[PDB]
RNA sequence: AAAAAAAAA
């Protein structure tokens, strides 16, 4: 709560810094889906 | 140069070997120093034949 | 054996999809021949003049000509200095 | 030590021989102290020794 | 056990000398150790060997070839096939789940379970039917030189963004040498400014405040330079159209 | 006759280059000669202890080339000077980046 | 004109980086021992500029059809010039490469790095370069507009003043490597070390729309060239006479059918169409 | 087969395939990778 | 997005802990469903089919997931599936004619 | 023997030695000098193209004084051979047909080229492209043939 | 005729 107070004061100073939410040895679950398994196909269309 | 090279690709820079086959830290080690530092037979073996 | 010779040639009937390779790119099949074929159609397709058949003598003057046109190699009984030995290091006149 | 600047044209010190009598020796005495002695001559089958 | 390469890449000679390296490189896509076949080329002046650079598994799931990275069919680089002809394949690109996907695609494949012109004609339907007080002519005042030879930048007007700055670099370095040309698009602005002021007057009495480039009149005034800043739409409209009024 | 003289010549440089008893595999193979020393010497006294950054492509192998070492050290001292010798010449086996003798 | 040196030889070497640490690792060749934090915070001013005007020239590259650019000429610190075994000279909007390679003949990576710099990526298509640590003053339009006309062919030239940093879009892969491998840590009017990183996609709505319909015309193009002239014609509706032809072509009599794409607009060894 | 645009001059190719000449001291290229297993072949129904 | 990757990597830590409990996997999902994920709330149940494949529990949690977000032709392609699967559980059936 | 003896262990050279020690010596110097050659410039790989060059230049020199005008007797030129004073088997190659200008004896072993080959110097010119920059990576030399 | 055994912004 105290890094996020912080932050969202300086981006509205007009500052914007992202900073290395990579650690080593993990992973990053937003860049994509992990593990990704994608339902199989049916009978139906889902395209819509 | 072998040797030396292993060490150094080790990062364990902090270990002079000298030329005549010495292995010796260059500085007070720390735990995660010496923990990572110990060698094994086959390198003393190697640099004492 | 699939008979003999009948049944190699004819066409299989009906006509064929208004709508097989291995390789993405095309096909690819191994077979076995004689390196210096390979060598020999190789060094035609690669070297330049490929074809243009000359005869010996003309090999001869025009290979002369050419070491003309590099410099002198040298005496190669001078360790040192001008007239020294530089064999195959020598340079081109461009 | 390198060779080139250290060693390369150094003279070498008198190596341990042990003085042979030209007479009483007579046989060994030309080629007693050679590397592989008898290695140009019908003493031996040819260079592999 | 053979790569699958272009002709443009295979280097002349229908006869090609190649080498193979088993675990020669890691693969470029999807980062896993495969078969490297590296063939010579047309000129002995650099040794470079070009290779193959992906593995047979992402040169067959993502339909390339395996030295250059383009499409087998078309002969796009690979993202604009997947952003333009779309879905096909998006891949994951990540640490771990690179690997994971490519590990399941090639336990699938060697276990045997496994329309783009299609797509190509769609694309071709989205396109072929896409589509993306007035002031005075500019008088006598907007090319005349003043007594001020400070006055440098050729403010212009009308510049679209289907009006690249190459044909305008081109179409004013004959007029004198171009000391700086700035363009703003989001303002449709533009300032040009000369190395030599005498190549600015030729210039400005060569086209007499009216410009027509690559079908787009502009409007070319005398001004000192200025920064631009957030400058509004309603505004640009406005400007916009003032340099289509510069073409009556 | 004069005709079928291009095709003479070229079916018998075909048959010697395919059936000559220098070719028996397709290319003339030799005997593998030996350096001079010099080559070695230049060799080692280029690498130096590996620390220029010219040498980045020969430290894997020369890293690699330390699982060997102990085989060079038993030839190396196997191949040791007499007493009765000043000096001794050996033939070596080295490697072109200069990491094993 | 031939290739000119920009250097002398003896100021060029292979030396040993400054002593920035108590003892150098000869594996990774770096400075080990001592502070970290003070490296990050260290850089520099380049050794040299390039101009095209006055060192561009013929090279053996030159004469040399599917070469490589010199990426030392770029930067200005090529100490050899007309005996350079890669080209010397701007590329033009011709020099067209293939996504495994930039210009400078460097392999090119399938992701950035985390500060944006170096080769490249062929995941993304990138004409456009970030130039950041740009001393703030009143005319920066003009001297980033000369100093980057000065390096190819410009297409967009976006700059923020209150802030200082610019976002430059050119028109081709080549050129836009060579502008940003040939202003690395070079010096602009003020004496600074500029930041020429790749650009990160801009959200702006219409800059993301107009880089999709590039994607999409540039896919058209290629279609287009690959399919048949009549083809093309045929579907593209527009021309009445392509209509009619249509109709005409794919009824194969029997009033009313209009055969489906997939068999109208097929391509085979036997085919039924005009083929070509 | 057909490709990205036309054949130019010759289509059928002899194509000389060797080993290369890797040197003895090199120790392995790459470090292996600690990777997930992945999912199992689709499951039968269960008859019970 | 900060909030959703440390949902996720807590999410994931437990799945990795402690895969053979099924409430990692149907919180993980459930709160991706509330994010309006459905590819990811997808590849949630499905990863957790891979490990539980024969669970009526799951099953019907997915397919009512899928249910109540009215993607009826990927629900029945889903129920389907599991009265393939599962040809002798009749809740699964009657949940079909349902 | 062609190690070294220290002083009075050492048998004398053959006759006629002075006056070809000389160049000998230059030669020996030549290659000394090669040894101390910056590499710091060139290429990691024309460090060792200078060598080759002197030992087939050294090795030529031998090979003229026995061969072309007869100047120094076969007790000489075997003694020279026979202590490291020239390369006996690059004279050997020498002395066949088509191989009278060979650079090197790495230039023409097939079994150490990727494809089975010799190198490229050991091509004719007039296959070889005009105006070709050709310098093998083995020597540094241009060209072997006995043609050119 | 070494290890246990001397701690994770
Ligand atoms: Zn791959
Ligand atoms: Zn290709
Ligand atoms: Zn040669
Ligand atoms: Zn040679
Ligand atoms: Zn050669």
């Amino acid at each position: 709560l105290a890094a996020l107070q912080k932050r969202r004061e300086l981006k509205t100073a007009g500052i914007n810094i992202k900073i290395t939410t990579r650690k080593k040895g993990q992973m990053d679950y937003n860049a994509d889906i992990p593990f990704e398994k994608k339902p199989a196909p049916g009978f139906y269309d889902t395209t819509e | 140069n072998m040797l030396n090279l292993l060490i150094h690709r080790k990062n364990l820079t902090y270990l002079h070997l000298d030329y005549n086959f010495n292995l010796k830290p260059v500085k007070t080690l720390t735990t995660k120093e010496r923990k990572k530092s110990r060698f094994g037979n086959a390198f003393h073996l190697m640099r004492e034949i | 054996v699939p008979y003999t010779g009948e049944n190699l040639a004819r066409p299989s009937y009906g006509p064929a999809n208004p709508f097989k390779n291995n390789v993405l790119t095309g096909h690819a099949e191994e077979m076995y021949i004689s390196e210096a074929t390979f060598r020999a159609k190789h060094r035609a397709v690669e070297a330049v003049g490929g074809g243009v058949m000359r005869s010996n003598r003309e090999m001869k003057e025009v290979n002369k000509r050419l070491r003309e046109m590099r410099e002198d190699k040298g005496s190669a009984t001078i360790a040192d200095g001008e007239g020294a030995y530089i064999g195959p290091w020598a340079r081109y006149k461009r | 030590l390198s060779w080139s600047e250290n060693i390369e044209d150094v003279e070498p010190l008198e190596p341990i021989q042990m003085e042979l009598d030209e007479d009483e020796d007579a046989a060994v005495y030309e080629w007693f102290y050679d590397h592989q002695p008898l290695i140009d001559t019908p003493h031996v089958n040819g260079p592999s020794y | 056990d053979f790569p699958s390469v272009c002709e443009n890449c295979l280097p002349e000679n229908p006869y090609v000398k190649m080498l193979k390296e088993d675990y020669g490189a890691e693969c470029k896509l999807c980062t896993r150790p495969f078969t490297v076949f590296s063939w010579a080329g047309d000129g002995r002046a650099h040794g470079r060997k070009k290779r193959t650079n992906i593995c047979l598994t992402c040169a067959r799931l993502k339909n390339a070839c395996q030295c250059c990275i383009m499409d087998l069919q078309f002969g796009l680089p690979i993202v604009i096939r997947d952003k333009a002809l779309e879905l096909i394949a998006p891949g994951p690109q990540s640490e771990i789940n690179r690997e994971y996907f490519a590990q399941n695609n090639e336990r699938a494949i060697e276990e045997g379970r496994a329309k783009t012109d299609e797509k190509a004609r769609e694309l071709l339907r989205r396109l072929a039917n896409s589509k993306p007080a007035a002031l005075p002519p500019p008088g006598p005042k907007d090319w005349l030189p003043p007594a001020d030879k400070s006055i440098m930048s050729l403010f212009i007007t009308g510049i679209e963004d289907d009006l690249p700055e190459w044909k305008i670099r081109d179409f004013f370095k004959q007029y004198g040498k171009i000391k700086s040309l700035v363009v703003s698009h989001m303002t449709h602005c533009a300032f040009v400014n000369y190395e030599t002021r005498e190549g600015a007057e030729k210039a400005a009495t060569e086209l007499k405040g009216r410009a027509v480039i690559a079908g787009c009149p502009l409007r070319i005034r005398w001004s000192i330079p200025r920064p631009i800043g957030t400058m509004n739409k309603e505004e640009r409209a406005e400007m916009l159209r003032d340099g289509r009024s510069a073409f009556p | 006759i004069a005709k079928f003289a291009q095709k003479k010549k070229e079916w018998l440089r075909m048959q010697r280059n395919r059936f000559g008893e220098k070719r028996k595999g397709g290319f003339v193979e030799t005997q593998k000669a030996d350096m001079p020393p010099e080559h070695l010497r230049k060799i080692v006294k280029d690498i130096g202890d590996v620390s220029q950054k010219k040498y980045t492509s020969d430290k894997r192998s020369y890293l690699g080339a330390l699982k060997f070492m102990p085989h060079a050290v038993l030839k190396l001292l196997e191949n040791m000077p007499m007493p009765w010798e000043a000096a001794r010449e050996v033939k070596v086996l080295y490697h072109v980046n200069g990491c094993l003798t | 004109r031939p290739a000119r040196p920009q250097i002398d030889p003896a100021l060029v070497k292979s030396e040993r980086p400054p002593q920035t640490g108590t003892v150098f690792n000869i594996w990774y060749n770096k400075w080990s021992g001592g502070d970290r934090e003070d490296k990050y915070l260290s850089q520099t001013h380049a050794k040299g500029r390039c101009n095209i005007a006055r060192d561009s020239g013929y090279t053996r590259a030159d004469s040399r059809p599917g070469s490589y650019f010199c990426l030392y000429f770029a930067r200005g610190i090529c100490p050899k010039g007309q005996d350079c075994d890669y080209l010397h000279r701007l590329p033009t909007i011709h020099d067209i490469f293939n996504p495994n390679v930039d210009c400078f003949g460097r392999d090119k990576f399938a992701d950035y790095r985390d500060d944006m710099g170096g080769v490249g990526s062929f995941n993304r298509q990138n004409r456009t370069i970030y130039v950041g640590r740009i001393h703030v003053t009143d005319d920066i339009e003009e001297i980033v507009a000369r100093h980057f006309a000065e390096w190819g062919q410009i297409e967009r030239i976006r700059v923020l003043n209150n802030r200082g940093v610019a976002f430059i879009t050119y028109t081709n892969e080549a050129n836009a490597q060579f502008a940003k491998e040939a202003m690395a840590h070079q010096s602009l009017d003020h004496n600074e070390i500029l930041n020429v990183r790749w650009a990160t996609a801009d959200p702006n709505p219409l800059a993301q729309k107009r880089e999709q319909r590039r994607i999409e015309e540039q896919a058209a193009e290629a279609i287009r060239r690959a399919l048949p002239a009549e083809f093309v014609a045929e579907i593209e509706g527009k021309d009445p006479e392509a209509r009619k032809r249509r109709k005409l072509e794919s009824s194969y009599g029997l009033e009313g059918y209009e055969a489906p794409d997939a068999v109208h607009f097929a391509r085979g060894p036997n085919a039924v169409n005009p083929r070509g | 087969s057909a490709q990205m645009g036309n054949n130019t001059k010759k289509q059928e190719r002899i194509i000389k395939i060797v080993e290369r000449q890797r040197d003895p001291m090199e120790p392995p290229k790459f470090k292996h990778k600690k990777i997930p297993r992945g999912p199992p072949s689709p499951p039968p129904p269960v008859m019970h | 997005k900060e909030y959703q990757g440390r949902k996720r990597r807590e999410f994931e830590d437990y799945i990795r802990r402690n895969r053979l409990r099924l409430q990692n996997w149907f919180q993980y999902a459930q709160w991706e469903l509330e994010q309006k994920e459905f590819a990811r709330a997808r590849s949630i149940f499905e990863r957790a089919l891979d490990v539980h494949p024969n669970n009526t529990q799951l099953w019907i949690r997915y397919i009512e997931a899928e249910l109540k977000n009215r993607n009826i032709n990927h629900a029945r392609n889903l129920l389907d599936r599991a009265v393939t699967r599962l040809p002798r559980v009749s809740k699964l059936w009657y949940k079909y004619v349902y | 023997m062609p190690a070294i003896r220290p002083a009075s262990k050492r048998k004398p050279p053959p006759d006629g030695f002075s006056d070809i020690e000389e160049d000998l010596l230059i030669f020996a110097n030549k290659m000394k000098d090669a040894q101390n050659t910056p590499t710091d410039n060139i290429p990691k790989h024309q460090a060792q193209w200078p060598i080759f060059q002197i030992a087939h230049q050294r090795s030529r020199y031998v090979y003229e004084l026995y061969y072309q005008k007869q100047a120094i007797s076969k007790q000489l030129y075997d003694w020279l051979l026979k202590n490291g004073y020239a390369d006996a088997m690059l004279i050997a190659k020498w002395k066949k047909q088509g191989y009278e200008k060979l650079c090197c004896l790495r230039c023409i072993q097939t079994k150490e080229t990727n494809f089975n080959s010799t190198c490229i110097c050991r091509v004719p010119r007039a296959q070889l492209k005009e105006d070709q920059d050709i310098q093998c990576v083995n020597c540094g030399c241009r060209g072997c043939a006995s043609t050119d």
